[PDB]
């Protein structure tokens, strides 16, 4: 299994650049193969537009990841095959992403000016 | 220099009609286009910034949109004060360039 | 916010003429002043800009030796001098604060 816990410093798990498989031949008590708890700055797992990760066995656990949107978690379920036809994943609705507004609105640039050394924007 | 091709150069329409003017960019300009309105007294006013964003005070009958390299200004229901001149301008690249203009005339 | 330009400007050929653009209602120093030329019955050409803070400018190659751009931060007024005028006929020149707000125009004959 892979467990990320109290890793205050991490904003992403992308440093695991080549990780494609978690077998779950051994699991964290409660039968978890991927477990994320109390990671105060975690905003990204992997970039699911590029990364593929497979989880053979076990469940997911997500609690107290305030900057991590449930969309990222839901994308992970899809990608990893921790498929919604099967059994549960203890995923908190209230403690994942609660301190993040996720992308929502779009700001557009009204003005752009170049100089060889400068850029002025509005 | 990016060439901005404005069509039609002139347009006849009546009160309450919906009309569209287009600017085709010779290079991709992303969303960096303004729509300008010039009064018969010469006063220039900006109506749209960033292709689709309406400036404060501009009547909601004015809208901007993009499809491929075609940037359009649409007046959903013409009023008598709208029969003036319109110009697009690209600010995506260093030489800022303007469309050739459209004169909107009463049918 | 007001860019209030100068002119009527009647000038003899081979002379130079300086057109002003007094800014008000905002911090002059924070924005660019762009100048645009309109040859009647025709379109708008971008001349170039000035950053009043630095005095830095950029011109359109076409207008490089012709136009000269200047700002007087003490009065928050921007200028444009045209040089060696000949059979230009007439044209209307506009300054604008980064395009959202334009001045009324100045006719040079």
């Amino acid at each position: 299994y892979l467990k990320i816990r109290r890793s205050y410093a991490l904003v992403s798990l992308s440093f695991f650049r080549k990780l494609r498989l978690i077998r779950g031949e051994t699991l964290e008590i409660g039968n978890y193969s991927f477990y994320a708890l109390d990671n105060q700055n975690l905003r990204q797992l992997w970039d699911w537009s590029k990364h593929n990760l497979t989880i053979t066995q076990g469940k997911l656990f997500f609690h107290y990841n305030p900057k991590l949107c449930l969309s990222e978690i839901h994308k992970m379920e899809e990608v990893s095959g921790t498929k919604g036809r099967q059994e549960r994943n203890d995923i908190a609705l209230k403690t994942n992403g609660d301190q993040a507004s996720c992308e929502n609105e779009l700001l557009k640039f009204s003005y752009i000016r170049t100089s060889f050394d400068k850029i002025l924007l509005r | 220099d990016i060439q901005m091709t404005q069509s039609p150069s002139s347009l006849s329409a009546s009160l309450g009609e919906r009309v569209s003017l287009t600017c085709r960019a010779s290079q991709d300009i992303g969303g960096n286009l303004y729509w300008l309105q010039q009064g018969p007294d010469g006063t220039i006013k900006r109506l749209i910034y960033a292709t689709s964003s309406l400036d404060s005070g501009v009547p909601k009958r004015f809208s901007g949109s993009r499809s491929g390299s075609d940037y359009s200004l649409t007046i959903s229901s013409l009023e008598s004060e709208d029969f003036v001149d319109y110009y697009c301008l690209q600010y995506s690249s260093s030489p800022w360039t303007f469309g050739g203009g459209t004169k909107l005339e009463i049918k | 916010v007001q860019l209030q330009q100068s002119g009527p400007e009647l000038v003899k050929p081979g002379a130079l003429v300086k057109i002003s653009c007094k800014a008000s209602g905002y911090t002059f120093t924070n924005y660019d002043i762009h100048w645009v030329k309109q040859r009647p019955g025709q379109g708008l050409e971008w001349i170039g800009w000035i950053y009043p803070g630095d005095g830095s400018t950029k011109y359109n190659e076409k207008f490089k030796g012709k136009a000269t751009l200047t700002a007087d931060k003490s009065s928050s007024t921007a200028y444009m001098h045209l040089s060696s005028l000949t059979s230009e006929k007439s044209a209307v020149y506009f300054c604008a604060r980064e395009w959202a707000y334009w001045g009324q125009g100045t006719l040079v004959t």
